[PDB]
């Protein structure tokens, strides 16, 4: 992820004054979750839903 | 369209609800251990 | 027999026991000089006492103590 860049797909943290902003942390933890998911597959046994 | 923002400031105290309810809490418990403790000692001296 | 200068009582009394729930208690306990702990930051707070005191008095006349001490 280019530093300075808002990628098309991030999670946003909510700041003291209550607005939400995107976050580095966050997005990238949703971007590697999605790469692992498109590369090994993910599993969803024993969730109801 | 207008915003006017007449909420004299309050936007800027974090975590509102809990410094509410810790300002009500410390005068409630201020009340009620003064009132406790005056009924105890009236009752004391009523005796004595 | 009206020679109240020389009687003298001593009960021991019955064991009384209080459960402390809400700061209000403790607040209440502290207050009364004769409630002296040993450790005077000890936690009172969902703690059970148990107060076993005695009490001996002496009288004045019929109705009145002329001294009273519970311990």
């Amino acid at each position: 992820i280019p530093r300075e860049t808002i990628p098309f797909l991030h999670l946003r943290k909510k700041t003291p004054a209550g607005d939400w902003k995107y976050d580095r942390q966050l997005s990238s933890l949703f971007l590697d979750g999605l790469e692992k998911a498109a590369f090994n597959g993910v599993t969803f046994k024993d969730k109801y839903v | 369209p207008v915003m006017a923002d007449l909420n004299g400031g309050l936007q800027f105290v974090p975590e509102l609800k809990e410094f509410t309810a810790k300002l009500r809490k410390e005068l409630v418990e201020t009340s009620e251990v003064r009132k406790a403790v005056s009924i105890e000692t009236a009752l004391e001296h009523k005796v004595v | 027999y009206t020679d109240f200068e020389n009687t003298f009582q001593k009960t021991v009394e019955p064991v009384y026991q209080m459960h402390i729930k809400t700061s209000k208690d403790i607040a209440v306990l502290r207050s009364k000089e004769w409630f002296q702990l040993d450790d005077e930051d000890f936690d009172l707070l969902n703690k059970t006492l148990t107060f076993e005191t005695e009490t001996e008095v002496t009288f004045k006349n019929a109705n009145i103590f002329s001294s009273v001490k519970c311990f």
